[PDB]
C-alpha cells in the first residue's frame, strides 16, 4: 500500500504510510512538479529529515522506483525565520538549478534578471521565492529603498530577501527574487509548498517559453490606494499609454 | 502595501 499525496502546486509526497496515517519512514520521497526530480529518504509525518537527490525512473503498481544521484546532496526541512534565510544559503535547489540562471536583465537599468535554461511549456514551475518572514507592519512602515524584494505571502507574512542576500555570492539556495517586473509578463507568482523551504511562492510560466528567455512577473502593486517604487510608476504610465 | 503580489 503506497500512497501519493499531492499539493495543489503539483509536488507530492509518496511512500508507504505508517500504522497511523503518516508519511513517516526511511523510504519516503518528495517529488517535484516535473514528476521526475525527487528528494528521497527519511521523513517524519511528512517533514523531510534527510532527503537525498534522486530521479524517479518508473512506477510499478503505483510504487515509485528511484535512482539516487551521485554525490552526497542531502536536504532537510529548514523553514526561514524573521532573521535566518537558510542554514545553507549557498546550497542551490536542484530542481531550480536545471531550469533557470541569473544574468544581466534585458530590461534597461533593471540590474540582474532570471532566465530560462531550457524550453518549457505553460504552467511550469521554474523557480522558488524563499526569504525571511516578516510582518506587513514592518514592511509598510519602512522606506521603499528597503522593499525592493518584499513579496506578500499571505495576510500575516511578507517574504523578503534583504541585502546582502540579494547577491548570488551570498545566497543562491533559491532564485525567485531575481525575476524582474513586466506588465506583459510570461510568468506569475503562485503558492508553493516546498520540502526544504516550507510554504513559499514560486515563479510559474503562463505560456511556453524558449531557452534563454527572460522570465518576468507582474509585481502587482496597488495602482489606486500608486503605492510603488518610482521605476514602476514610470512603467505603469507607459503601459497605460500603449 | 509595500510588497509584491498582495
Ligand atoms: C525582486 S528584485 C529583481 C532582481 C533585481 N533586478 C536584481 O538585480 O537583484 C527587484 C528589483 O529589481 C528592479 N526591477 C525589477 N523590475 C524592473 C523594471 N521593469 N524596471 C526597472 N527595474 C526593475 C528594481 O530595482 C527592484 O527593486
Amino acid at each position: 500500500g503506497v500512497c501519493w499525496i499531492y499539493y495543489p502546486d503539483g509536488g507530492s509526497l509518496v511512500g508507504e504510510v505508517n500504522e497511523d496515517g503518516e508519511m513517516t519512514g526511511e523510504k519516503i520521497a518528495y517529488v517535484y512538479p516535473d514528476e521526475r526530480t525527487a528528494l528521497y529518504g527519511k521523513f517524519i509525518d511528512g517533514e523531510m529529515i534527510e532527503g537525498k537527490l534522486a530521479t524517479l525512473m518508473s512506477t510499478e503498481e503505483g510504487r515509485p522506483h528511484f535512482e539516487l544521484m551521485p554525490g552526497n546532496s542531502v536536504y532537510h526541512f529548514d523553514k526561514s525565520t524573521s532573521s535566518c534565510i537558510s542554514t545553507n544559503a549557498l546550497l542551490p535547489d536542484p530542481y531550480e538549478s536545471e531550469r533557470v540562471y541569473v544574468a544581466e536583465s534585458l530590461i534597461s537599468s533593471a540590474g540582474e534578471g532570471l532566465f530560462s535554461k531550457v524550453a518549457v511549456g505553460p504552467n511550469t514551475v521554474m523557480s522558488f521565492y524563499n526569504g525571511v518572514r516578516i510582518t506587513h507592519q514592518e514592511v509598510d512602515s519602512r522606506d521603499w529603498a528597503l522593499n525592493g524584494n518584499t513579496l506578500s505571502l499571505d495576510e500575516e507574512t511578507v517574504i523578503d530577501v534583504p541585502e546582502p542576500y540579494n547577491h548570488v555570492s551570498k545566497y543562491c539556495a533559491s532564485l525567485g527574487h531575481k525575476a524582474n517586473h513586466s506588465f506583459t509578463p510570461n510568468c506569475i507568482y503562485d503558492m508553493f509548498v516546498h520540502p526544504r523551504f516550507g510554504p513559499i511562492k514560486c515563479i510559474r510560466t503562463l505560456r511556453a517559453v524558449e531557452a534563454d528567455e527572460e522570465l518576468t512577473v507582474a509585481y502587482g502593486y496597488d495602482h489606486s490606494p500608486p503605492e510603488a517604487p518610482e521605476w514602476y510608476q514610470v512603467e505603469l504610465k507607459a503601459f497605460q499609454a500603449t | 502595501s509595500k510588497s509584491a503580489d498582495r
